[PDB]
């Protein structure tokens, strides 16, 4: 089990129990474990030996019908703080999850909408008090009234319907404490007004909502705190100029959209740091990108940009210039002025040869400088020695 | 044996910047492969008699397969899904059975890399002649002994854009097929055992990049009709046995990339320098004796690699051209370096290693775009420089 221990994205010690008859007690003897992952465990009972699992904070329940002992129930009530529940049947969800009081993150993935069980099973999340993250990959036809009751304290609402439209009906007005809203794969086809009625949001994701038009964003100046407008994976074909009113944006994820031209008004926002416009229909890059001094990772991967303007290198904070799969004929030598560049992607381009000034970037290394081997060979063997040494040293 | 965690920790990137699983030395595919739905490519290396399930439908991000010595079968709905999803293929066939007949059933194919060992019975390959099913095939790299060009290549005359052969010592014949290329832009005939330029290569009308590397070309003579390749900008003719370049290269006024390195040319012509459009001129490791003074016309030349040649006298006309950015004269037969080098404002590369020099002049400090890492000089001659001249290129 010690050699089975791993680490997650949150840098917590991890243990994935997959396809076992039950759950081992030596797993429960562990003390350094933080996230235990119960996947495909048929009808097991949690022993009270979880008192040894003091660092345990995230119980991951995947298709696991779990029965619970009372002292272990009290321990999880006073210790356990993050529970992810995936189920195929609405009877598979444990009924003791409502008795949990220290739980803040819940991930109910799997259909909650059923006849006479449509949000009546999770009507016990009113007992949950500190719940702040509520992920729902559950094919919800309409958003529950129970989350309208709960959302006074809820701070994140990630709803994945995998192709079912929400009839929001402006019901998020009672849900005032959200800082993040991730409506992913909802097929909304339009931005509703519930996001507009809210005020505390700072990270708005509308991934794969089939957003053909995003003209409503003029009212987004009302949202004075938004900093990450993730309008990616949609059918967005153009950007209205009123995005220039959104000076508070820091990351504008418009990748995998149908946008063909960037208006210069979008380029007014000085606070943009992650301008990812990859996999789009952009043919040219405006020079006003030099004004965006705070930009760090400009990802225009798989675009129609033939020539990079020199003003692109005016912004000295470019850390990851993802220029791959584009039609860049030649990369100008002004990239030698950039210092923060750590990884530049040029493989898959029309790049004739790699200029010498590309070796002037200190932090760039071979892992950062991903490029075709013959394109790498165009650099001088002393400059190639410098870059190979950056790979070594 | 292969838990999804093991395949997740196996994950890496390929040479095409895609998420590739390098499944190597296995009996078949695990069913836990398809749990990694973010995968974009699989490298199957020596995994024979493999039956792909329909669960490949979970691989929505998949757009590339790389089959290395694998006699793989597929299932019907998986066949339909990869017909509606896949873009890139790369199959190597050490044995004929390792090349699968199912792979031609797709229609969304763009790029194909047909490396392997094809038999000389090429026209009998009805599996090849199924590339007409592919309605988007643009890249076709056959690393095999292609003696006679297939009519499979005829059936993909229009949609193809990149055509690559590594014939590996076999003469490329049946030229009428390569005559039938209409919209082909990149012809890469690497080592097709071409004793000269084929008339098929010259019957191309829409070519943009021609590579005849390791093809023992005797002459470049038919060029009176290279004027119809106004779309051509890249001429790749290095690692060859060409001994002269006649005036006929004046026909193409759109030529930018010219390769003539490692050739049998003993004296560079001036009528080659008569063309001024040429921006990339590669002549490294040649037998050139001297440069005629007509090179001053070549102002747009940004690459003149004359390094490792026999050149003993370098005229001052070449230093008049200031646009020359990548200049390599390393291991040449020169004696002294020209003091007038300061007019080359845009000059990043200078290589003089191996060539005999008496004293490095202070005028090497006159170069503006030169860099110490870009100026590859020995440590002993690095000592033979003034400290200010040292810092001129050393301090960024």
């Amino acid at each position: 089990l010690r050699q089975r221990l791993t680490k997650n994205a949150q840098d917590k010690l991890e243990l994935h129990l997959f396809m076992l008859s039950g759950i081992p007690d030596t797993v429960f003897d562990l003390v350094e474990l933080e996230v235990l992952k119960l996947e495909l465990i048929p009808d097991v009972t949690i022993p009270p030996s979880i008192a040894q699992l003091t660092g345990l904070k995230e119980l991951w329940l995947y298709h696991t019908a779990a029965k619970i002992e009372a002292p272990a129930l009290a321990f999880l009530r006073e210790n356990l703080r993050a529970l992810h529940i995936k189920f195929t049947d609405i009877k598979e969800i444990p009924l003791w999850i409502y008795s949990l009081k220290t739980l803040e993150e819940l991930h109910l993935t799997g259909n909650l909408s059923a006849e006479n069980n449509r949000y009546i099973v999770i009507d016990g999340l009113r007992e949950l008090k500190r719940l702040k993250v509520l992920r729902l990959k559950s094919n919800l036809s309409k958003l529950p009234q129970v989350v309208t009751d709960v959302g006074v304290h809820l701070q994140k609402l990630s709803i994945n319907n995998e192709g079912t439209k929400l009839i929001v009906l402006n019901s998020l007005k009672k849900m005032v404490n959200l800082t993040e809203l991730e409506l992913i794969r909802c097929d909304l086809e339009r931005i509703p007004h519930s996001i507009f009625s809210l005020h505390n949001l700072q990270e708005i994701d509308l991934k794969d909502n089939n957003l053909k038009t995003i003209e409503e964003i003029i009212s987004f100046q009302h949202l004075h705190r938004l900093t990450c407008l993730k309008l990616w994976y949609n059918h967005i074909a153009y950007i209205p100029i009123q995005i220039g009113n959104l000076t508070n944006l820091e990351r504008l994820y418009l990748n995998r959209n149908k946008i063909e031209k960037i208006p210069t008004q979008l380029f007014y926002c000085r606070k943009l740091r992650y301008l990812d416009l990859s996999h789009n229909n952009l043919t040219f890059l405006p020079a006003d990108i030099g004004l965006l001094q705070n930009l760090q990772n400009l990802a225009v991967t798989a675009n129609r940009i033939e020539a990079l303007p020199p003003e692109l290198f005016q912004c000295r904070k470019l850390r990851a210039l993802h220029l791959g799969n584009n039609v860049l004929q030649s990369l100008p030598s002004r990239v030698g002025e950039l210092t923060n560049l750590t990884q530049i992607e040029l493989r898959g381009n029309r790049l004739e040869c790699l200029p010498v000034e590309l070796g002037e970037c200190p932090l760039l290394k071979r892992s950062g400088l991903v490029v075709e081997e013959d394109l790498f060979s165009t650099l001088p063997p002393e400059v190639k020695e410098r870059l190979w040494r950056a790979d070594k040293e | 044996e292969w838990t999804p965690d093991k395949l997740r920790q196996k994950l890496q990137t390929n040479a095409h910047n895609r998420l590739e699983l390098p499944l190597i030395m296995l009996s078949g595919l695990p069913d836990t492969v398809f749990e990694i739905t973010e995968l974009q490519s699989l490298k199957l290396e020596i995994i024979k008699n493999v039956m792909i399930p329909a669960t490949i439908a979970q691989l929505d991000n998949l757009q590339e397969l790389c089959l290395h010595q694998c006699s793989v079968k597929i299932h019907s709905a998986a066949l339909s899904f990869l017909k509606e999803n896949l873009k890139v293929l790369s199959v190597k066939f050490d044995d004929m059975r390792e090349l699968p007949p199912w792979m031609y059933g797709l229609r969304n194919l763009e790029e194909l890399y047909l490396v392997g060992s094809l038999s000389h019975d090429i026209s009998k390959n009805v599996t090849l002649e199924s590339l007409r099913d592919l309605k988007s095939l643009k890249i076709l790299s056959i690393k095999s002994n292609v003696s006679k060009i297939p009519q499979a290549v005829v059936d993909v005359s229009s949609h193809l854009q990149k055509m690559c052969v590594h014939n590996d010592g076999t003469k490329l014949v049946m030229l009428n097929n390569l005559k039938k290329m209409t919209n082909l832009t990149e012809l890469e005939l690497v080592h097709c055992d071409l004793e000269r330029i084929p008339h098929a290569v010259f019957s191309l009308l829409s070519l943009q990049e021609l590579d005849l590397k390791e093809n023992n070309l005797k002459s470049i003579e038919e060029i009176v009709s290279f004027q119809h390749l106004r779309k051509l900008t890249v001429l790749k003719l290095w690692y060859n046995s060409i001994a002269y370049i006649p005036e006929h290269i004046k026909k193409l006024t759109s030529l930018e990339r010219l390769f003539f390195s490692h050739n049998k040319v003993e004296v560079l012509p001036s009528h080659l320098f008569l063309c001024n459009k040429i921006r990339y001129l590669d002549l490294s490791y040649n037998d050139i004796r001297f440069i005629p003074p007509e090179i001053g016309v070549l102002q747009s030349l940004q690459y003149f690699s004359i390094t490792c040649n026999k050149v003993e006298s370098l005229p001052d006309e070449l230093y008049f051209c200031k646009k020359l950015k990548t200049l390599k004269i390393g291991k040449n037969s020169l004696s002294v370096l020209s003091p007038k080098i300061g007019n080359l404002l845009f000059l990043s590369y200078l290589d003089i290693k191996g060539n005999h020099f008496e004293v490095l002049p202070p005028e090497l400090g006159d170069c503006r775009a030169l860099k110490r890492a870009g100026l590859v000089v020995e440590d002993a001659l690095f000592e033979t420089l003034p400290s200010d001249v040292r810092e001129q290129m050393k301090a960024d």
